């Protein structure tokens, strides 16, 4: 040996590795192991989840007669709110089941994880000395992430507000959310929507154009590593029915002629999307809801004239009150 | 560290048992005498300096001493409040006076225990 | 009183010919010696102006 | 010069700046002006449709607010008494702001382009350390006896607006606050999440101005340190020494006092009385509990002995730890604490004897008042949940602080990576 | 059910020593 | 009323500023 | 492409005519309804 | 040929500062004269109920329907 | 409201608010005035 | 009968995921 710091310093750095453990990668696989040992056994056999604090449970693991559409892991219980819950804070191990202690192990390791996965990809950038900035695309997904499992939750005072983690589960939070804060009218899920839709046509357009345009590609290749020429062939010329629509459009719009502007503005419209959306989410979170408009059409005679935003309100009021079995006397609320 | 120099001690139990008896005798003063209103200038700031300087500690809760005493100034504080120039009913110097009581036995049973 | 208003009327009016005058007294390249005078002497009395408004805000 | 050739566009015209350091010295205080007088305009303009009977939340104040808490205006029972020191800050901002104007406009259309070959005293460059170390020095110990002002106004001008006197709060002057360091380094050694909170836990004065005795002097003492002695060995190698990464060092540090400053308006209810804005989050639901439990056991039966339909509680219930407190979906709530709400606690928590027979007449109407106005809001200032019809406008002005200062946070983390990379980009270099 | 407190602060001080003493190992 | 002059006066002052400039060459 | 010459009806200048005159005619409608009492 | 130069060609101005203000105005007096209401059958906002009914009026046959609208306005709905 | 022997400026800070933006505002027309960098 | 047909599905994505990163074409 070499005392096996040295070696162990070696292991780690190595970019010979087949999966790079970096120095945030370190932090990284426990955590992310943690949370995905855990969440596969929740999922498939967590009792059920007392959900507000009333006695009366909900079932989300598959054991107790769910398939993989209605299964969830429960969120924590409405008595707790946002009081850190670990399992030695509790005095069984049958309690801590029955207050939805597993879903905050999963989702704190599951933070940390993934801000690591954000490390470990900027540390690689790193050592191959490429500009590091892959990361910052990412930082859109990761913001999302912490809008919707951490603030949204601080902001009305309790982790029992949180998404659950499963198929329907989520589609419950979805409708719920639209009820009490009406997402649709918010011009941040706006921008989101539109990255996204954007995102998907930009990507179909992109690749249609490319695998027309390309005629035959080759790199040499050798018995242990690859050459250092790297062949390619394309068409080289367009008319002007592409000059009108693309040319004079996009020419103007990017503000550059050049080619490299294309791959810049190909990745810009969905991060900007996805942090406008996680942005919006937040801003809820302390109440700040979007547009709603009730009597906004009266005629001279006094009397109210409908709109679709009142049919809206209408549709929202339904879900909103369904959601209510606490008390029939509630006039004005939340948080 | 650091307390007034407006007659309290660090030791709870004394100066507060001095600040209740001081405060009953002054609510017990009759209003035909015109140093009433000069009495409630200095009720008043010694209720704010005791509370604030004893609030602070987070123990103290949980005993029935303060809780209870606490309630009392509060009264007091609320009908000053309320009507200023105005003295109060005699229920409230009744049940001032119970919470009192209770409050000095609270102290007197807890020094042992 | 009168005197009081005509301060306030007399200073709000003074501060805008000088949100024009002092910086093109600066930006002008041509006799900026000519123009250094009016601007030391109109800042001496804006200030005086709302010193004197000042002091009668006690008695309006 | 004054055309492109230096590498930089028309929106990029502040970076001809950078090595233009009167210029630079120009719009820095120059946009200083422009603060002092938006502070002054919006003073003005708010008490101009300010009702000195309304509170100060239904109407949209936000920022005599400010004032408020500095004991100015406001007598015992937190309301106005007269509109006059409101408007003294107004125009002493609006006139200062005007000579602010005068010497950014000086230095930025005739002054020296070159501060350095003028005096080396107020020139500095990006790589001297000397200068810049000396710079920082200044800008410490004057920050640090701008806090000693808040211990003076808290001692001698007359106190802070207190909002745990047990009148239901008012001014007052604070003569002993704790200098005890385990107090003060104390809250920094909680963790963030519920049944304590980190420093947004603080909850008297006391701490408040003992807190500032010792940032204020720590801070001039820092100050005298970074004038008589540069940049160590370690740190020199440590950091990027160029200009535009000292302003990445800070926005990095701006990020965070964001959202922190969000928490400390969201939650906190002790450097934020609840009488001057509006009613916290959790605080507003507390008191609709518990006006409704009065409500129903005065002329009904007492439901504090009953159990409901739930199984468990139905307006008094156990929490985790065996302590009564509120039954509902306010449950999610026992660790709020509040002026009004102490006096009916005993050391268990709430006894009901208590709510029924040592209620306080401002107590009650204060509560019944918070109750009616829980934070929400809309963009277009709509009242209510956004299901519900035009009867009740009301935004709460923590809403609006709170999502303003969070957005903008996010977007100066952004802006700090931006110039990071700028930073780093610059400083390697790769073909120097 | 105290071990188990113990046996996380532990394990976690590790992994936390060994990942900030690495970037400072170069 | 002698109270929507000055708002008046203030909307138009503007580009008086940058026109007396472009004439009096303080900039181009 | 169009002759520089350009005859007064061009593919351009009808593709830019069916994109002004309606246009204009509607602003000026949609502005008369801002000044419409409820 | 540069949309800029043919914007600030004399020959477009000459013609076009004076049909311009034509359309803006023939646009402003379509609404403002009330024939905007005529000409697309949308009611105007003092009639939208008859003074008898407190009902909507609603279409309910495919043949008969300009019969209906026809009747639906003569009572001032 | 204003003391009211400054009342008649009560529409004349119904406007000081947003003189900060019409700043920004400025800046660009200087920047039109010189057609541009 | 259910549960058991979903995680035996389950298993084998997560091992055809360590074929695919220890066992991959070599592409020569
Ligand atoms: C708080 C302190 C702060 C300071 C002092 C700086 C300082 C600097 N930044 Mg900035 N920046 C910050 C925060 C800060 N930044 C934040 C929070 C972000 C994220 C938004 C950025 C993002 C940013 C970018 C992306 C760029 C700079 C650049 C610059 C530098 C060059 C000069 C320049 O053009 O600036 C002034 C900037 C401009 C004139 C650009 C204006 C661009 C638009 C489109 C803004 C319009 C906003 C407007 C209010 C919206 C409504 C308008 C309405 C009429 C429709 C400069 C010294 C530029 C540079 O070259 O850096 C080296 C460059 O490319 N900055
Ligand atoms: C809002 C804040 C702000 C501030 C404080 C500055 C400040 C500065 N910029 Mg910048 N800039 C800004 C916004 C700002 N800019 C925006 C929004 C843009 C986008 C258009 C730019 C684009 C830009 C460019 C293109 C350039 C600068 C340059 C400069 C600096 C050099 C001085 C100069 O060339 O003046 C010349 C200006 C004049 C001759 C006229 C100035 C008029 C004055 C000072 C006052 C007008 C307001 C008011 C009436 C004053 C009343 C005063 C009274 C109350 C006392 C100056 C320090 C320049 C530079 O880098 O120089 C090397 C350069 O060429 N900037
Ligand atoms: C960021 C801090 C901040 C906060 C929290 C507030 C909060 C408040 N202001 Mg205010 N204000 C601010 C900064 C701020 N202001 C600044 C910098 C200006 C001067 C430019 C003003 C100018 C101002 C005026 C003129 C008025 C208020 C008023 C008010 C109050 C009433 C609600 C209302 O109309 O709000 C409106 C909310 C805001 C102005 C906060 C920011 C709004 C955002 C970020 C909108 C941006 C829209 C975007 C450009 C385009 C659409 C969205 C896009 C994504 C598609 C509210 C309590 C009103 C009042 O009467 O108070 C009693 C009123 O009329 N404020
Ligand atoms: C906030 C930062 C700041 C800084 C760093 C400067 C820096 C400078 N200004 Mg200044 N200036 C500012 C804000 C600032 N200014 C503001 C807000 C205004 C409007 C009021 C002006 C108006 C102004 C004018 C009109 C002039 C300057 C001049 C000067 C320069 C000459 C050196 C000199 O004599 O200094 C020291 C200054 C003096 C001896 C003159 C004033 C003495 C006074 C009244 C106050 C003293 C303040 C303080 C107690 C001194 C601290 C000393 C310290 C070592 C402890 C210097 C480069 C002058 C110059 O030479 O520019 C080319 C000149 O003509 N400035
Ligand atoms: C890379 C590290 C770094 C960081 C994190 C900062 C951060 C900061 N700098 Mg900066 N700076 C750096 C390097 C850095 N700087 C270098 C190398 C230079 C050149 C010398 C500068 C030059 C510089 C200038 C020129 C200025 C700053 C200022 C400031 C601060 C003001 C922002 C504000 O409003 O907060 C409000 C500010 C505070 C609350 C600060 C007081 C902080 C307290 C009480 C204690 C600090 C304790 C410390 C963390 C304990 C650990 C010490 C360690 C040795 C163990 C911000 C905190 C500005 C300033 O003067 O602020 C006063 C300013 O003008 N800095
Ligand atoms: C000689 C030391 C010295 C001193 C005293 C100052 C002082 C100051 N500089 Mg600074 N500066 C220096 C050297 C110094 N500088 C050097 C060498 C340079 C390089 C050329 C600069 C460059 C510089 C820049 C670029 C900037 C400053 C700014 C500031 C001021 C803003 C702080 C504030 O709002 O305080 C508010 C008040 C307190 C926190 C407490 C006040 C407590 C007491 C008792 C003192 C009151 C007097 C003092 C002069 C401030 C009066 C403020 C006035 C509005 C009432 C400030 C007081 C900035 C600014 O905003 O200036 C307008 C800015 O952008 N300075
Ligand atoms: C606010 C402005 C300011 C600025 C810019 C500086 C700038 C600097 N100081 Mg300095 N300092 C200041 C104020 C300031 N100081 C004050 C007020 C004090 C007195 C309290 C000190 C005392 C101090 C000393 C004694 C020394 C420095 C040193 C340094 C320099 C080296 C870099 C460094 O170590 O960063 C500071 C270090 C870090 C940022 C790294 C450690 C970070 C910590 C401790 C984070 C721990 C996080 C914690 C566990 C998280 C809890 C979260 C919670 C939610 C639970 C740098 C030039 C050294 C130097 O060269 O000075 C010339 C030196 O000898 N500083
Ligand atoms: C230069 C320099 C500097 C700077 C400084 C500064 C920044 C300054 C500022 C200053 C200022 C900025 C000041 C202030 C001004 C203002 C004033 C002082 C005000 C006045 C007013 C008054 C007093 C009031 C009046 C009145 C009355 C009384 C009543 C009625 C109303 C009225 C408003 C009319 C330094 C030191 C850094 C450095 C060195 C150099
Ligand atoms: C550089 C530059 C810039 C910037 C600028 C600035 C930023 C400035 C500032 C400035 C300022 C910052 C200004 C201020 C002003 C103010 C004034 C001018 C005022 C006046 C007034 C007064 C002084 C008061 C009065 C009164 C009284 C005393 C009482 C009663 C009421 C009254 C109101 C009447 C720009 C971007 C634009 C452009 C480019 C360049
Ligand atoms: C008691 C009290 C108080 C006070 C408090 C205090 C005293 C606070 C402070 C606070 C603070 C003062 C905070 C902050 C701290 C600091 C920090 C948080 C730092 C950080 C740092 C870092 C994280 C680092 C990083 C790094 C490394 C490691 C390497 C190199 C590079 C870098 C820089 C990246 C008050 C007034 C509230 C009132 C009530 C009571
Ligand atoms: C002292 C005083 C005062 C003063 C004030 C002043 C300082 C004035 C001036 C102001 C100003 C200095 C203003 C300015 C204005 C400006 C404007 C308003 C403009 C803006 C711009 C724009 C609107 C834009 C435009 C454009 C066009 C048009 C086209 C294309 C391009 C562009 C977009 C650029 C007063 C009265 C408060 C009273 C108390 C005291
Ligand atoms: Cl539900
Ligand atoms: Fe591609
Ligand atoms: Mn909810």
């Amino acid at each position: 040996s070499a005392n096996l710091w040295e070696r162990f310093c070696n292991w780690v750095t190595s970019t010979d590795n087949r999966l790079y453990v970096g120095w945030f990668g370190v932090i990284m696989i426990p955590t992310l192991l943690a949370a995905t040992i855990c969440f596969v056994i929740a999922f498939i056999a967590a009792p059920p989840v007392d959900i507000d604090g009333i006695r009366e449970p909900v079932s989300g693991s598959l054991l107790y007669g769910n398939n993989i559409i209605t299964g969830a892991v429960v969120p924590s219980s409405n008595a707790i709110g946002l009081h850190f819950y670990p399992i030695w804070e509790a005095a069984s191990l049958d309690e801590w089941l029955y207050n939805g202690g597993p879903y905050q192990l999963i989702i704190f390791h599951f933070l940390l994880g993934a801000s690591c996965y954000m490390g470990r990809q900027w540390e690689l950038s790193y050592r191959l000395g490429m500009r590091p900035w892959i990361c910052v695309a990412y930082s859109a997904p990761l913001a999302s992430a912490f809008a919707v499992f951490l603030i949204y939750p601080i902001g009305q005072g309790s982790f029992s507000d949180g998404m659950p983690l499963g198929i329907s589960g989520t589609f419950n939070f979805m409708i719920v959310f639209q009820a009490e804060h009406n997402i649709l009218m918010h011009p941040f899920h706006q921008l989101g929507v539109a990255g996204v839709f954007g995102g998907a046509l930009f990507c179909a357009m992109h690749g249609s154009l490319v695998t027309s345009s390309l005629i035959r590609e080759t790199t040499e290749t050798e018995s242990a590593n690859y050459g250092y020429k790297f062949g390619q062939e394309e068409e080289t010329y367009n008319i002007v029915a592409a000059h009108g629509y693309f040319g004079r459009l996009i020419f103007q719009y990017a503000s550059f002629n050049n080619s490299r502007s294309l791959h810049f503005f190909l990745a810009a419209w969905p991060v900007v999307g996805v942090w406008f959306t996680a942005l919006g989410i937040s801003t809820m979170a302390f109440n700040l809801n979007g547009f709603n408009f009730n009597h906004s059409v009266i005629d001279a005679k006094g009397n109210v004239i409908n709109t679709w935003a009142d049919i809206i309100n209408r549709a929202n009021l339904g879900m909103e009150v369904m959601h209510e079995r606490n008390a029939h006397n509630f006039p004005l609320d939340l948080a | 560290c650091a307390n007034v120099p407006t007659g309290l001690t660090g030791n709870f139990r004394e100066d507060t048992l001095a600040l209740i008896s001081s405060l009953r005798e002054a609510i017990a003063l009759p209003e035909n005498d015109p140093n009433k209103k000069a009495a409630q200038a200095e009720a008043r700031k010694k209720l704010n300096d005791f509370f604030a300087l004893y609030r602070r500690d987070d123990s103290l809760r949980s005993l029935s001493s303060f809780m209870t005493m606490q309630t009392a100034l509060n009264s007091l504080a609320g009908h000053y409040s309320s009507y200023p120039n105005r003295p109060l009913p005699e229920k409230l110097k009744a049940r001032l006076e119970q919470e009192f009581k209770q409050v000095e036995l609270a102290l007197d049973r807890e020094a042992k225990s | 009183t009168i005197l009081f208003q005509l301060a306030l009327a007399a200073l709000v009016i003074l501060s805008f010919v000088m949100v024009i005058g002092v910086p093109v007294a600066y930006a002008s390249p041509q006799d900026w010696d000519r123009s250094k005078q009016l601007i030391f002497l109109g800042s001496g009395l804006w200030i005086a102006l709302v010193l004197v408004v000042g002091v009668l805000n006690f008695f309006v | 010069r004054d055309q492109e050739s230096s590498g930089f566009a028309w929106w990029a015209g502040n970076a001809r700046l950078i090595n233009l350091s009167g210029k630079l010295l120009g719009a820095h205080v120059a946009h200083a002006g422009l603060i002092v007088f938006w502070a002054g305009a919006m003073t003005l303009f708010e008490l101009a449709h300010f009702i000195p009977e309304k509170p100060m939340y239904e109407q949209g104040l936000i920022l005599i607010p400010h004032i408020a808490t500095l004991g100015w205006g406001v007598g015992p029972g937190g309301e106005v008494v007269d509109t006059f020191p409101f408007f003294v800050v107004g125009v002493v901002h609006l006139i200062s702001s005007a000579v602010l104007g005068f010497g950014g406009v000086y230095h930025a259309i005739r002054g020296p382009e070159t501060l350095e070959e003028y005096s080396s005293f107020f020139g500095y460059d990006w790589k001297d350390k000397n200068k810049m170390t000396t710079i920082l020095g200044f800008h410490l110990i004057v920050l640090g006896i701008g806090a000693l002002l808040l211990v003076a106004k808290a001692m001698f001008f007359g106190g802070l607006y207190d909002t745990w006197a047990p009148g239901g709060g008012d001014v007052r002057v604070i003569t002993n606050p704790t200098l005890d360091p385990r107090v003060i380094f104390g809250y920094l050694l909680k963790s963030p999440f519920g049944g304590e909170g980190w420093i947004v836990s603080v909850n008297n004065l006391e701490d408040v101005v003992g807190g500032h005795i010792w940032i204020g002097l720590i801070c001039i003492a820092g100050g005298i340190w970074h004038i008589l002695t540069t940049p160590f060995g370690w740190a020199r190698r440590a950091f990027i020494w160029s200009g535009e990464a000292y302003l990445s060092y800070s926005l990095g540090a701006l990020s965070m006092m964001g959202f922190i400053a969000t928490c400390f308006v969201w939650f906190n209810n002790t450097v934020y009385p609840s009488e001057f804005y509006g009613p916290t989050g959790p605080e507003a639901s507390q008191a609709q509990a518990m006006t409704f439990l009065i409500r129903d056991q005065k002329l009904g039966a007492n439901v504090g002995s009953a159990q409901g339909p739930t199984g468990l509680g139905k307006y008094l219930m156990r929490s985790p730890t065996g302590e009564i407190i509120f039954g509902g979906e306010t449950m999610r709530f026992w660790d709020f604490r509040g002026p009004w709400l102490e006096p009916l606690r005993g050391p268990n928590g709430l006894d009901l004897n208590k709510i029924k027979n040592d209620i306080q007449p401002w107590q009650e109407r204060r509560a019944a008042e918070y109750m009616t106005h829980a934070p929400l809001g809309s963009l277009n200032s709509v009242g209510g949940v956004a299901t519900e019809i035009n009867s009740v406008n009301f935004v709460s002005p923590r809403s609006w602080l709170a999502t303003s200062h969070f957005v903008l946070a996010f977007f100066f983390l952004v802006g700090h990576l931006w110039h990071a990379g700028r930073a780093r980009a610059a400083a390697a270099g790769f073909e120097k | 059910m105290e071990t188990l407190k113990i046996t996380v602060y532990i394990v976690v001080t590790f992994f936390v020593l060994l990942f900030v003493f690495g970037f400072l190992s170069g | 009323i002698a109270q929507l002059t000055m708002i008046a006066m203030i909307g138009i002052a503007g580009p008086m500023i940058i026109f007396l400039l472009a004439v009096r060459r303080g900039n181009l | 492409q169009e002759p520089v010459s350009y005859p007064i009806f061009t593919v351009r200048w009808v593709a830019v005519h069916t994109l002004a005159v309606p246009t204009i005619f509607f602003l000026g409608a949609i502005a008369a309804m801002q000044f419409i009492q409820r | 040929r540069p949309f800029s130069d043919i914007i600030t060609s004399v020959r477009y101005w000459v013609i076009h500062s004076i049909t311009i203000p034509a359309l803006f105005i023939a646009g402003w007096l379509f609404v403002s004269t009330g024939l905007a209401y005529d000409v697309f059958g949308t009611p105007r906002p003092d009639s939208y109920y008859a003074q008898e009914q407190r009902s909507i009026p609603l279409v309910t046959d495919r043949f008969e329907a300009k019969q209906q609208v026809e009747t639906f306005l003569e009572q001032l709905k | 409201k204003l003391p009211e022997a400054y009342a008649i400026f009560d529409p004349l800070v119904d406007v000081l608010p947003v003189i900060p933006v019409l700043f920004l505002a400025l800046a660009f027309v200087w920047q039109a005035a010189v057609g541009f960098r | 009968m259910e549960t058991i047909t979903y995680v035996f599905i389950f298993a084998c994505i997560i091992a055809l995921f360590f074929f695919a990163i220890f066992f991959r074409e070599p592409p020569r």
